[PDB]
RNA sequence: AAUUAUUGCUCUUCAACGAGGAAUUCCUAGUAAGCGCAAGUCAUCAGCUUGCGUUGAUUACGUCCCUGCCCUUUCACAC
């Protein structure tokens, strides 16, 4: 049994599930590499959990993301949320708490919606 | 010394619309134009000082305020002036009831007031008048205010009797190289010049003696032509 | 006309200059400066344009009596422009000066 | 002419101003003690800077 | 600049309509529509 | 001679990541090309309202900026330019199209001017923000000052409206006309629609003070 | 009409003008 | 066989149109606006009705100046 972690990301009807296990660096979304995530114009939204912390944080793990629902924009936001939360959870479960806190600080400083779900519920006046 | 242009063939200058925001030009706005159509019994007619005194008295509006002939003769003067033929003149009509009319410089206003009245009736009810040769809209009714349709860099004056007398050629020379001129002329019998106080930069006067609206338009057009060397 | 396109995209026209009424036989880019375009036409006037504001020529070089159909930029000196014309004279212009007459 | 920059120290209330117009008190950034009362068209809060073309006119109620 | 003569109708009436047999047939269709709508409304009122 | 080593082994991921994406971790750049540092707001009184301090990779941030009165000042200014490009009806909601237009506009600006296009956008907004305005008094007009937020809003609206007007009924597209508008507005060249409108409003205010 | 405070400024203008003139 | 224009092309011939005037109405966040998809639920609806998701903003969030409506003027400390 390898060390593995399951996390979820949401944006509207989209839902992404990330499995982060011990590995070599394979980052796949829907059975396809992360560098083919469409659209081109929004690929860096998917990339930015990787680029905020560094690829060295991803050097020893495998991320596998399965996404259903929603549209292109919703699915991109669900992917990036699931990947960020899976990084934080893996570094808290099998790596140090200091690494977890530093990752959470970086992600929170850039964008909290990487970590906490953005729910646009109605507000009656 | 200097090379000639490749073609010395004379060419028709471009006609100026409100789509062209950039080109320097002269613009005349005939404000407070008395252009109102009313239904008799059944005939729609443009209201007249001479032919509709009974209708004007019944509706309560004064008969001296119903003067579309001033607008007619000012249109004749402006469109027959050489600056229009050179293509550097644009005409807007601002009626007293709030209707704004754009006049294409290529239109030919009929010389007789009867035909002018019929044309104004059809224009005011159909919102546009096209041409016989091509279907281009020669007269159009457009959305207020005028400053939406005016050029972007434009200097706005009102022709008024009380304002100090200027020289038109010197004023047009003092204008900038890229800036256009807009002149508000009251196309009315007897009023006072509040018609364009929301738009204009300033009020200027043309002569010490009182002028008709057609004479004011003709004087400012002649000064513009001598300033821009049109002739 | 002087039409400046993207080098590998014929659909997009970044700039279109009405340089002359006569044919423009030379269009060259300044080698030292990437902002300057030199055009030589049958007006017998060569014109240096800035790529940013191309409504008026940045500089007009005159003094040629016939048909400038070649120009060049001296490599070390970015102020020098050489124009060759059909009257036989290669005229060197210093752009920092007036530029109406060759040095 | 040079323009003056003045920071909003207080948005004045119960002025009686015309709707859309807000009366404020601003302290000059150049001389940090001088103050002047002005009228502002946009949404203004405290501690933002206004660029005044003239620094001498005292604002009145527009009504 | 060119000059174009305006296309306008003397004695213009906005209420009155502006080949001719087809126009008469179209007016007849308009009359048919009005009559059919009116009879439908009358029949429905009687039924209620 | 002081050195800190934090990488003790060169990183190779099993999935291949492109090299420009690999240099993208050292600095966050707009569309991976334009740098938010050495970007300065030239006009103070607009530093708080034209914000470039927080780098982004693309101009599609789905944050809430309408909940609070001055929350929109915290929004990135390229995002606000994109949001104003979604205006004028026919392309309501087509934000990816507007982001593509901004991307091509910044490419055109950098090619023509050899500058950082974010700085050109900042200079355009700070120049085209009018400093004095009028308001009607119940027809008298009285000159008033204008808040920095309204200055930024009106600058963005004037730039986008001028770009649309230049692109309409013409061969040139919205990206080319917006690039021309931003270049002339940053230059203050008075060719631009937004600078002409700003000078017109300020002149009317100077008259009616 | 006038707001409170504007009446105070106009009263201050009138009164202080009279006092300064008398002094 | 062009009378049947066999037909072809062009001109002439006849109507409308190129984003909608004055007035007037609605509207503040997953809102305006766009896009399709499904259902047809005892009233209502198919000359349509309702639902569902997908993209998704600009501007104000102040003020009683105007136009309305409403309300008052009859526990300590401090006022």
């Amino acid at each position: 049994a390898v060390p593995s972690v399951q996390t979820f990301g949401k944006k509207k009807s989209a839902t992404a599930v990330a499995h982060v296990k011990a590995g070599k660096g394979l980052i796949k979304v829907n059975g396809s590499p992360i560098t083919l995530v469409e659209p081109e114009i929004l690929r860096f939204k998917v990339y930015e959990p990787l680029l905020l912390v560094g690829l060295d944080k991803f050097s020893n793990i495998d991320i596998r993301v399965r996404v259903t629902g929603g549209g292109h924009v919703s699915q991109v936001y669900a992917i990036r949320q699931a990947i960020a939360k899976g990084l934080v959870a893996y570094h808290q479960k099998y790596v140090d708490e200091q690494s977890k806190n530093e990752l959470k600080k970086a992600f929170t400083s850039y964008d909290r919606t990487l970590l906490i779900a953005d729910s646009r519920r109605p507000e009656p006046k | 010394q200097k090379a000639l242009p490749a073609s010395l063939v004379p060419q028709a200058p471009p006609v100026l619309t409100s789509k062209d925001k950039i080109t320097k030009r002269m613009i005349v706005v005939l404000a407070m134009a008395s252009l109102e159509t009313h239904k008799i019994s059944d005939k729609y007619v443009l209201l007249n000082c001479d032919d509709h005194q009974g209708l004007l008295k019944k509706m309560g509006r004064d008969i001296s305020e119903a003067r579309p002939d001033i607008t007619h003769q000012c249109l004749l003067t402006l469109l027959d002036s050489p600056i229009n033929k050179a293509g550097k003149l644009q005409v807007y009509i601002q009626t007293s009831r709030g209707i704004l009319i754009e006049v294409n410089p290529t239109v030919r206003i009929p010389r007789t007031f009867k035909r002018f009245s019929g044309l104004m009736v059809q224009l005011l009810h159909k919102l546009s008048i096209r041409s016989v040769n091509s279907e281009e809209k020669l007269l159009k009714v457009i959305k207020n205010p005028i400053t939406d349709h005016l050029p972007t860099k434009c200097r706005k004056v009102t022709l008024s009797f009380d304002a100090p007398v200027i020289r038109v050629q010197d004023y047009i020379e003092k204008l900038d190289d890229d800036e256009s001129i807009c002149v508000f002329v009251g196309a009315m019998a007897r009023g006072k010049d509040n018609f364009a106080d929301e738009y204009v930069d300033e009020k200027v006067g043309l002569s010490n003696y009182p002028l008709s609206a057609s004479v004011a338009c003709s004087k400012f057009c002649h000064g513009a032509e001598d300033a821009w060397n049109i002739l | 006309l002087v039409s400046v396109y993207d080098s590998y995209n014929p659909r997009t026209i970044l700039l279109s200059i009405n340089a002359s009424t006569h044919p423009t036989h030379v269009t060259k880019f300044h080698t030292q400066d990437n902002k300057i375009l030199a055009t030589a036409s049958d007006d017998r006037v060569t014109r240096l344009w800035d790529i940013s504001n191309a409504y008026e020529p940045q500089l007009e070089l005159t003094g040629a009596t016939d048909y400038v159909r070649t120009l060049s930029f001296i490599p070390a000196a970015p102020h020098l422009v050489a124009t060759g014309s059909y009257d036989g004279l290669i005229r060197l212009y210093d752009t920092r000066s007036s530029g109406s007459t060759p040095i | 002419t040079p323009v003056t920059l003045a920071k909003v120290i207080k948005v004045l209330g119960r002025t009686g101003s015309r709707g859309g117009v807000t009366q404020v008190r601003v302290e000059f950034l150049e001389d940090t003690s001088r103050t002047i009362v002005r009228n502002v068209k946009g949404p203004v809060r405290e501690n933002d800077i206004l660029v005044l073309m003239e620094s001498e006119r005292e604002a009145r109620r527009l009504r | 600049i060119p000059t174009h003569a305006p296309k306008y109708e003397e004695n213009f009436n906005p209420d009155k309509k502006s080949d001719r047999t087809r126009s008469e047939i179209n007016k007849m269709k308009a009359q048919l529509k009005k009559e059919r709508k009116f009879t439908m409304k009358e029949i429905r009122k009687d039924a209620k | 001679d002081f050195e800190v080593v934090e990488e003790f082994t060169p990183v190779v991921l099993a999935t291949p990541i492109p090299e420009e994406v690999q240099q993208a971790q050292t600095e966050i750049k707009l569309f991976n090309k334009w740098s938010f540092e050495e970007v300065e707001v030239k006009d103070a009184s607009l530093v708080d309202y034209v914000q470039v301090r927080q780098p982004i990779f693309v101009a599609h941030t789905a944050g809430r900026y309408a909940n609070k009165r001055f929350r929109k000042a915290q929004c990135p200014i390229i995002e606000r330019l994109t949001n104003s490009l979604m205006m004028n009806g026919r392309n309501n909601g087509k934000k990816l199209k507007a982001v593509r237009i901004i991307k091509h506009t910044l490419d055109i600006i950098n090619v023509l001017t050899d500058q950082n296009p974010i700085q050109v956008v900042v200079d355009a907004i700070t120049n085209t923000g009018p400093r004095e305005d009028t308001t009607r008094v119940g027809a008298r007009r009285q000159a008033v000052d204008v808040s920095p937020l309204r200055r930024v809003n009106q600058a963005i609206a004037l730039l986008t409206i001028g770009a649309r007007e230049a692109a309409f009924r013409n061969i040139k597209t919205i990206a080319e006309t917006l690039a021309e508008e931003l270049i002339n507005a940053a230059k203050g060249s008075s060719t631009s629609y937004a600078i002409k409108k700003k000078d017109e409003l300020e002149r009317v205010a100077k008259s009616n003070r | 009409s006038l707001k409170a405070g504007e009446r105070l400024m106009e009263a201050l203008d009138l009164g202080i003008a009279e006092i300064e003139g008398l002094e």
